[PDB]
RNA sequence: UACCUAAUCAGAAAGCCACGGCUAACUACGUGCCAGCAGCCGCGGUAAUACGUAGGUGGCAAGCGUUAUCCGGAAUUAUUGGGCGUAAAGCGCGCGUAGGCGGUUUUUUAAGUCUGAUGUGAAAGCCCACGGCUCAACCGUGGAGGGUCAUUGGAAACUGGAA
RNA sequence: CAUUAGCUAGUUGGUAAGGUAACGGCUUACCAAGGCAACGAUGCAUAGCCGACCUGAGAGGGUGAUCGGCCACACUGGAAC
């Protein structure tokens, strides 16, 4: 625009709507109200363990697990990994990160955590997948 | 020392021994550049109200006077 | 000692010799590993800025993020950032101790100075990153001039870069004068490091 | 009131201190009034020490009180036999 | 209308200068004048001829061509426009193409080069770049 | 001798009755390391053969590119369709910071310090030809001076 | 307690991630659109350098990766530095108010503009130099820099005011 | 943030009186109808501010841990000695 149409209507440029919003938000149990808190990781319970379909393109049963965070927040989480110890009412440790086939699985649990095992037999990559050093 | 002075024009004599002055001046644009008019309204006090709405008249800063008038009437040099 | 490891699979990797002028690229000039022995393929312009920076860096024995400190240095100093840049590799104090011949390589000098045996300006300095400047004195502790290791190489060193004085007798150095690029290794491309950390 | 004194501006056990007309109120390393010189108790023998001469005896006969240890920094310039002699 | 008078200076040059035309003819103005003999004493044009009509009287200006019908100037770009006015001081004074080409600086000294200008060490209002 | 850079190969197709017929085009810039450079294109039907033609398309218009001590005389944009390239003269130690067919055209010629970045579509075309235009609207400082009737020294 | 001096031992001191392209690093075996991987392009359907493992390789290294958030790359709010025929974008068209901009010459002024001088923009910070810790981090000194700044001279081409 | 447009009535000015370290609607009486607002009054939401820090070639963009300057607060809310 002319350089009056600027001063008059200054630039403005796009906001950035961030993926993982379930990890942007705190909450207040005294006050009842939700914060900005930006969290890198959220502690969760599993209220529901299953397996998902992916999307069409590929074919594969994944599992999944739908998580009550810390927040009054409900969200559908992926599993990595082969082999995974969690029924209801298990304490995860949830991060980000969405599952391109699932719709509906924008985070990950985070294997080799408080109350979620490792991979068995993960042997390299273990610091992914949980477990520790053999030997 | 000196006490600051300002050059405006009576756009309101509604009040007695007061008198509204507008010091318009100029306002560079921080990240465009060109310098854009904004306008300034002055509350001035003048025992002898005999300022009239249109004359461009000559103000100084005083001690607070009233809530919001902060300056008196010095020179009155237009008729209008 | 950083690296610890093997100096024959880093220069067959590169295609520079290190340490050893000549006798780890004379059987196997090519890479190691299982495809070593088969063909090579083209490289990138990444491989080639990373390879000719590994030739550098594997060369001094340095690590990365010290390597990367020391280049960062040397842009703040007028006149060419390669130039600079190999300049102060040569005036480490690790490096100026196998160039003026007290050891007869880079990892055996390193020694020297990180076990305290060098004291310049008579004065213990056991960090192998110490940066010489001109006029200072590279001597040998006393107690340590009779160590077998360094008055095996004080001979066969021979030759000796002009930007440094080393006298046979007394075990001393001097480095009268800032290296120029003709008394740098000529084998690393300076101007293709200075690209890689632009990039 | 109005005090000469010592501010720390060292590291661990490698002390530096600035010469410094400030307010007893005030904290240590905090808000000053002026700068009058340095104090380096842990150079090579001697502590070196650094004080301007027409600041320092300005602040004294405006009342300034030195502490105990800017007395003997003082001293050490002949500051407080200047600040005697004119009586 | 007609709101930059110098900046119609500068495309009609652009304009003619582009076809190959070997002399155009303006209105005149002070500061139009000053400029051509600006660009005439640099070696951008051939020659100025200001012609007095009756009213705002006529400038001729002959353009110059190399050899090869090489166009000696380059291009033209008006600085300071009527929307946003430009002023530089000598000590930011801009380098049109590292020395080679002009920028038409008016400062208290009048109409003048950016080279010299810096020789005084006043500023003023870039009008334009020629190169 | 001039040293040869393939920028791109790119399988290029044709649909007919039976379907797909497959060709290979093969964009090549020559340069001599010394102020010649230019750029070709050739299509074959396989690739080795498609290199040919573009290094032989290339090496017969070739530009002179201006320079001082391995450094643009000034700084152009050179602009070709979509493809914008801005080029700034640097330093003797800078190096060439320049991005992909952009980098191999400048490294060809006598360019070795040099600061530039493509202000447009990064198409490698249209980056070469944007690329080459900006080098041939370059001046240097002799010609300059001829063109103005003055010294050198008279310009500065 | 730094620190120094004697003996003694290579002994007590490396792991993490990658290897399809971006992007440095490839083979074999197991499975067989399953198990699984994935930032995107996507891989896996009995001969996967893309999944798991084994060798090798490469990148770093007392660290290595993942996640969370900001700037960059993004010229993808374009003042520097974008556009509106067909890709998103010219209001359906007038009359018009504030505002923005405004033909040539002369005289004057000096608000902008330019050029000085003072006062201040604390200290600590960034950059440069120098010195001290065995080097470095760090520390200390000296400059530099930083304002739509205030006061006060000077210039008068341009913009602004007056005639 | 305009999908927040009209806000105030000690409000705004004056005249007296009081009291404040001090000017002043600071407060009280009596006069007049005034005062601010698309140059964003008001309202809503959010937030301690700055030197400074991160990023960027720069222009800019984000941030306000540790250190220093200023402000405000001390279980919540009033008050004075």
């Amino acid at each position: 625009p002319t350089i009056n149409q600027l001063v008059r209507k200054p630039r403005q440029s796009k906001i950035k709507k961030s993926d993982s919003p379930a990890l942007n938000k705190g909450f207040n149990s005294k006050k009842k109200k939700f914060t900005d808190l930006n969290s890198p990781q959220k502690r969760g319970v599993c209220t529901r363990v299953g397996t998902m379909t992916p999307k069409k393109p590929n074919s594969a049963l994944r599992k999944y697990a739908r998580v009550r965070l810390s927040n009054n927040i409900e969200i559908n989480a992926y599993i990595p990994g082969i082999g995974h110890n969690l029924q209801e009412h298990s304490v995860v440790l949830v991060r980000g990160g969405r599952v391109k086939d699932l719709p509906g699985v924008r985070y990950h649990i985070v294997r080799g955590a408080l109350d979620t095992s490792g991979v068995d037999g993960r042997r390299q990559g273990r610091s992914l997948y949980g477990t520790k050093k053999p030997k | 020392n000196d006490r600051k002075v300002y050059v405006g024009k009576v756009v309101s004599d509604k009040m007695d021994k007061t008198i509204t002055v507008l010091v318009e001046t100029y306002k560079t644009h921080k990240l465009y550049g060109k310098r854009v008019k904004y306008s300034k309204k002055y509350k001035t006090h003048d025992e002898n109200n005999s300022a009239k709405l249109g004359d461009i008249v000559k103000i100084q800063e005083t001690r607070p006077l009233s809530a919001t008038k902060r300056f008196r009437l010095v020179e009155i040099v237009e008729e209008s | 000692a950083r690296f610890r490891g093997s100096n024959w699979k880093k220069s067959r990797r590169l295609g520079i010799s290190l340490s050893g002028t000549g006798k780890e690229l004379e059987k196997r000039p090519y890479a190691p590993g299982q495809h070593g022995p088969n063909q090579r393929k083209k490289l990138s312009e990444y491989g080639l800025q990373l390879r000719e920076k590994q030739k550098l860096r594997y060369l001094y024995g340095m690590t990365e993020r010290q390597f990367r400190n020391t280049f960062d240095i040397a842009g703040k100093k007028f006149g060419v950032h390669g130039e600079n840049f190999m300049i102060l590799l040569a005036s480490r104090l690790d490096a100026v101790v196998y160039s003026l011949g007290l050891a007869r390589t880079r990892r055996q000098a390193r020694q020297l100075v990180n076990h305290g045996h060098i004291l310049v300006d008579g004065k213990r300095v056991d960090i192998p990153s110490y940066s010489v400047k001109p006029g200072q004195t590279i001597s040998v502790r006393e107690k340590s001039q009779k160590l077998n290791i360094i008055v095996e190489s004080v001979e066969i060193n021979n030759f000796v870069p002009e930007y440094l004085n080393f006298d046979a007798d007394s075990l001393t150095g001097t480095f009268v004068r800032l290296p120029e690029r003709s008394e740098l290794p000529a084998e690393i491309n300076e101007q293709l490091i200075v690209e890689y950390y632009s990039r | 009131a109005v005090k000469i004194r010592l501010t720390r501006l060292g590291s661990k056990r490698n002390p530096f201190y600035r010469i410094v007309v400030a307010d007893a109120r005030s904290p240590r390393d905090g808000r000053i009034i002026e700068q009058i010189g340095t104090y380096n108790p842990t150079s090579a023998n001697a502590p070196e020490i650094k004080v301007d001469e027409a600041l320092a005896l300005k602040w004294l006969n405006d009342g300034a009180k030195p502490t105990d240890t800017v007395h003997n920094i003082l001293s050490k310039e002949g500051i407080m036999k200047k600040f005697d002699e004119q009586k | 209308t007609m709101t930059d008078p110098i900046a119609d200076m500068l495309t009609r040059v652009r304009n003619a200068n582009m076809v190959r035309h070997e002399k155009l003819e303006l209105p005149a103005s002070n500061i139009k004048k000053e400029i051509a003999e600006i660009l005439k004493s640099e070696g951008f044009i051939k020659n100025v001829e200001y012609v007095e009509d009756d009213k705002q009287g006529v400038l001729r200006l002959f353009l110059k061509y190399g050899q090869n019908d090489e166009r000696v100037i380059t291009g033209l770009k008006r600085i300071s426009k009527p929307g946003l006015r430009v002023y530089a001081k000598a000590s930011e004074m801009p380098k049109v193409l590292n020395g080679l080409g002009i920028a038409l600086v008016s400062t208290s000294e009048g109409v003048i080069t950016d080279k010299e200008a810096r020789k005084r060490n006043v500023g003023g209002e870039i009008i334009a770049y020629v190169w | 001798e001039f040293e040869e850079r393939v920028v791109t190969i790119n399988r290029v197709a044709k649909v007919v009755k039976g379907g797909r017929r497959f060709r290979f085009t093969a964009l090549v810039v020559v340069g001599d390391k010394n102020g010649r450079v230019g750029f070709g294109t050739g299509k074959a039907q396989e690739v080795p053969e498609a290199i040919k033609k573009a290094v032989e398309a290339a090496k017969k218009d070739l530009v002179v590119v201006p320079r001082v001590e391995g450094t643009t005389p000034h700084t152009i944009t050179g602009r070709y369709g979509s493809g914008s390239v801005f080029m700034k003269p640097a330093a003797p130690g800078t190096g060439v910071i320049a991005g992909g067919p952009v980098r191999a055209v400048l490294e060809l010629a006598g360019i070795t310090d040099i600061l530039s970045k493509s202000l447009g579509s990064n198409t490698p075309i249209n980056m070469v030809r944007a690329t080459i235009d900006g080098l041939q609207n370059l001046k240097n400082a002799e010609d300059v001076a001829k063109l103005r009737g003055k010294t050198v020294e008279e310009l500065y």
